[PDB]
């Protein structure tokens, strides 16, 4: 049985070949379902208005006129 | 010669047990796919 070790050692890494090929299949395929399940999450999301600036109040405070309608002081977000 | 090849057997039996987990989940996963790109 001393050549039993011979035949099997190639059988192993020959088999790991497809598993990396399948670990590609999964993760490449998982990121698909991520998007559509992310996208669909937020078409349920609300609208978003549009408007124009008049000036800026001191900081973390500006004003806008919604182009059909009146004024609305606001705050801002982290980024801007 | 007679202890080393005992190891090489059991690492294989490890490997085969996960070769189906990676597989069957895909068989389990895809049922969510159309289940989601139908809700769209």
């Amino acid at each position: 049985f001393e050549q039993k070790i011979q035949e099997t050692e190639l059988k192993i890494r020959s088999k790991t070949e497809n598993v990396r090929r399948l670990e590609a299949q999964r993760n490449a395929l998982n990121d698909k379902v991520r998007f559509i399940k992310d996208e669909l999450r937020l078409l349920q999301e609300p609208g978003s208005y549009v408007g124009e600036v008049i000036k800026i109040v001191s900081d973390k405070k500006v004003l806008v006129k919604v182009q059909p309608e009146g004024k609305y002081i606001v705050d801002v977000a982290k980024d801007i | 010669i007679y202890f080393k090849l005992k190891k090489l057997e059991k690492e294989y039996e490890l490997l085969t047990l996960q070769e189906d987990y990676i597989k069957d989940e895909q068989r389990h996963l895809k049922r969510e796919l159309k289940r989601a790109q139908e809700e769209v």
